């Protein structure tokens, strides 16, 4: 389908679009108390692997699943919230700011340099067409 | 035919005793230019058809050469026809 | 027609990008419309299809001749939004550029095959 | 399967609820 | 012997392809953290070498192999994540970024110069082919 | 060979 | 039948 | 004996 | 020798060392 070049660099948008994702709904659910059932939000964690469809040679990025991340998770005393245990910490979420505004930041100059690529490749590809004509 | 095979007997006991052309030149060249028109053509719509391992560089460069013997063949030709008509010309 | 038959496959080609990429584009435009789902076709499958019709007959001159009259897929969802819009904007720009490189192609391709048929009739 | 790929089936609704039903 | 041209300029094309393609894919996986077999990503290079076969003088260019680039893999300190080492030191590929832009940038310019070749030779070809005519 | 060009189709078919 | 598009059906309501 | 092609030909290489 | 010139010996390999 795609050309090999096209398919890699937007393998590779679509990762980085993922990992913002991922960092985004952190960011958003760093002060969450409960989710829908009554269990606390656990932090996503995105892994990339190398689409290496040849042998060994090249290919882009996937991304195989958004993984839970397994840290202690904030205790903070609330002995009168319903949610508390037995000793009466209630569990807020492991995100971390610093790291997923790390994160942001990184993803987003992946998909720009991403970006360039393809928009650097775009003139030769249409100029190639004028070889036979 | 069975006399088909008479003769090609016949023409076997010929050379056991005894012990290329213009037309098949030209025809030659016809035939090798449509084979690589035609082997251009092939990859062509193989690459449209997204098959893996085709690349639009070869493609186009052999749709390139192709043109250029397509080219070759049609001058040939055309002084061909000139030659033969010259030589029908001719006061006897 | 021989002519036909030589250049069939190409000019098959070339509608069927010209409708994936019109595919395309609309996925591109219904991209807020919340409940739309992503469709594209297989171009691949669907080219074997065309590439592989009964004129009423005509007795007289009043008689009046025959009058003439693709399958969507929908594409994998990769992120769950919530407004339940499918549309991932990476993924289609990048098809939508693709298959204009695509199209370009096969204009170069039946160009050049018919300056050939041409350059092979001048004299 | 792989997320861009073209099946015949549409996605199910997206639906996020606020509570446990 | 103009022919021996479309050969040339082909097989240059070609290789310049391939580089441009080992780039992109550097380039796409500079986040990555996993391979199909669990080993880092390592950045990969081409290898250019004189396409002339023994007693010819001069060729294209030719694609002798695929290498493992010489860097030190990048190491960052995460034992966090489930792929870590004895002391928590994640190994992230050894992509510089800078470096792939370049290579991306100088692929497409003498792929363009190539291309130039290609219609400059064919249009040659053809003002030959209409010598006494 | 190992290492397919940049402006051929997906390897992956 | 689509409905609004944006921020409005990009918040998290109750079905009614 | 050619090499590798740009970036890692054109930086200071180590010296062995 | 004049650059852009030709000469039938080849030149020598080029280095850039980082410590004499």
């Amino acid at each position: 389908a795609l050309l090999n070049i096209f398919d890699i660099a937007g393998s590779a948008l679509a990762a980085q679009s993922k990992r913002l994702n991922v960092a985004a709904s952190n960011l958003a659910n760093a002060d969450s108390v409960t989710g829908p059932d009554g269990q606390p939000y656990r932090a996503k964690q995105v892994v990339f692997q190398v689409d290496a469809a040849p042998g060994q040679a090249t290919g882009g990025v996937k991304v195989a699943s958004v993984i839970e991340s397994q840290a202690p998770e904030k205790l903070v005393y609330e002995p009168g919230n319903p949610l508390a245990d037995a000793n009466g910490y209630v569990k807020m979420p492991n995100v971390d700011v610093v790291g997923e505004m790390v994160n942001t930041m990184s993803a987003s100059r992946s998909y720009q340099a991403n970006i360039e690529v393809l928009n650097t490749v775009k003139s030769m590809m249409l100029k190639t067409l004028t070889l036979g004509q | 035919a069975i006399q088909g095979i008479e003769g090609v007997i016949s023409q076997l006991q010929a050379t056991a005793m005894a012990a290329v052309s213009f037309a098949g030149q030209l025809h030659a060249a016809l035939d090798r230019i449509s084979d690589r028109q035609a082997a251009a053509r092939v990859q062509a719509e193989k690459f449209t058809l997204g098959e893996p391992g085709i690349a639009l560089n070869d493609v186009m460069a052999d749709m390139q050469k192709a043109s250029v013997s397509m080219q070759m063949g049609i001058q040939v030709r055309n002084k061909l026809v000139a030659a033969y008509q010259e030589v029908m010309s001719m006061q006897v | 027609d021989r002519l036909d038959a030589a250049l069939r496959f190409q000019q098959e080609a070339l509608n069927l990008r010209a409708q994936r990429q019109e595919i395309l584009a609309a996925n591109i435009a219904n991209a807020d419309t919340p409940g739309y789902q992503a469709r594209d076709i297989d171009f691949a499958s669907e080219l074997k299809k065309v590439m592989v019709g009964v004129a009423l007959t005509l007795t007289s001159s009043h008689h009046i001749p025959a009058q003439a009259v693709v399958d969507l897929l929908y594409r994998v969802p990769d992120q769950p939004s919530l407004d339940g819009n499918t549309v991932d904007m990476d993924r289609e720009r990048t098809q939508f550029a693709d298959n204009s490189l695509k199209y370009q192609m096969g204009l170069t391709v039946l160009g050049s095959q018919l300056k050939g048929m041409m350059n092979v009739l001048q004299g | 399967g792989v997320p861009g790929a073209l099946s015949n089936q549409p996605a199910p609704p997206n639906e996020a609820p606020i509570a446990t039903p």
